[PDB]
């Protein structure tokens, strides 16, 4: 069994984090082998 | 092996040194990750080994040692945080209000952020911590950045 795991932190909500990116609206299709394309 | 609630690594010795190939999400004694992430193989944790359980591939989600446990959903108005694991750095947090995937079948959230590869898995948050998907399936826009869904899967 080649792959393993390793704990990174807790899961929580940060106050004050970096913001970044914007809030694309796009139209999209997906796949029966899971990827997604534009329409 | 360690089950304890949190964010994890998903690393392999089979390359080069140990390489990160994504990222996952220990819930309830259950493992979530992006299935392109481990294909569906077998993982070890510690001593220990943990089976899989269910996956798609089209949704592109894989749970070990019990079904997928995760069930919140992005309100679709608030800013989330993705808790990105990136590969030989410390889990950090990134805020950004996401867009929309319009497909035939409905609207999902999309979050506009680039990360390594060995990054997908890594958890999106909403305001109260909860996990409303994993990042690092996504699509290539015209300008040829990259931009992922919010993935969540169904708990039965």
């Amino acid at each position: 069994v080649d792959m393993y795991i390793e704990r990174a932190g807790d899961i929580t909500w940060e106050k004050d984090a970096e913001v970044t990116g914007n809030s694309p609206r796009l139209d999209v299709a997906l796949d029966e082998s899971g990827d997604f394309s534009l329409v | 092996g360690e089950t304890t609630d949190g964010v994890y690594r998903v690393m392999t010795r089979r390359l080069l040194g140990s390489t990160q190939v994504g990222v996952g999400v220990m819930q309830e004694g259950v493992f979530h990750t992006m299935w392109h992430v481990t294909k569906g193989a077998a993982l070890r944790s510690g001593e220990g080994r943990l089976d899989p359980y269910w996956g798609d591939v089209k949704q592109d989600l894989v749970s070990y040692c019990g079904p997928w446990k995760l069930d919140a959903a992005w309100d679709g108005l608030s800013e989330v945080q993705l808790l990105a694991v990136p590969p030989g750095e410390r889990a950090k947090n990134i805020q950004t209000l996401p867009g929309i995937f319009k497909t035939k079948d409905g609207d999902i959230g999309a979050v506009a952020l680039d990360y390594p590869a060995g990054t997908s898995g890594s958890p999106i948050l909403d305001k109260c911590g909860r996990v409303i998907g994993l990042y690092g399936n996504g699509v290539v826009i015209k300008n040829g950045s990259y931009v992922s869904a919010i993935t969540q899967g169904k708990r039965e």
